[PDB]
Parts: C-alpha cells; sequence; structure tokens
DNA sequence: ACGGGCT
DNA sequence: AGCACGT
C-alpha cells in the first residue's frame, strides 16, 4: 500500500 | 539518502 | 498486493 | 555510499 520503492 | 546521504524515497 | 532514486 | 513502507 505504501509508495516510499513500489507502490502497491 | 538525499541525495546524496532520493529521499528516502524518491 | 511490491521494489526507486543522484549527489 | 546511502533507506525502510503499508492499503
Ligand atoms: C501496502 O499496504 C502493502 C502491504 N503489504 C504488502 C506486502 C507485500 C507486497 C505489497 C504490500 N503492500
Ligand atoms: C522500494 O523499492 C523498496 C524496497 N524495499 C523496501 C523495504 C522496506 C520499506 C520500503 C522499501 N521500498
Ligand atoms: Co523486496
Ligand atoms: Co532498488
Ligand atoms: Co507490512
Amino acid at each position: 500500500x505504501a509508495x516510499v520503492x513500489a507502490x502497491v | 539518502t538525499x541525495p546524496g546521504v532520493t529521499x528516502p524515497g524518491v
């Protein structure tokens, strides 16, 4: 849910 | 980080 | 369920 | 070389 590197 | 030492993130 | 981004 | 995240 987070997008810190993927943002799923 | 930073840059340097993106972000995090981006 | 998913890996990004320059000094 | 340097960084952990949640819908
Ligand atoms: C987003 O909130 C979130 C939480 N857990 C995960 C586990 C694995 C892949 C993606 C995820 N995204
Ligand atoms: C983004 O590519 C990425 C990779 N690993 C992580 C670990 C913990 C929090 C966030 C992250 N983001
Ligand atoms: Co991973
Ligand atoms: Co990466
Ligand atoms: Co989690």
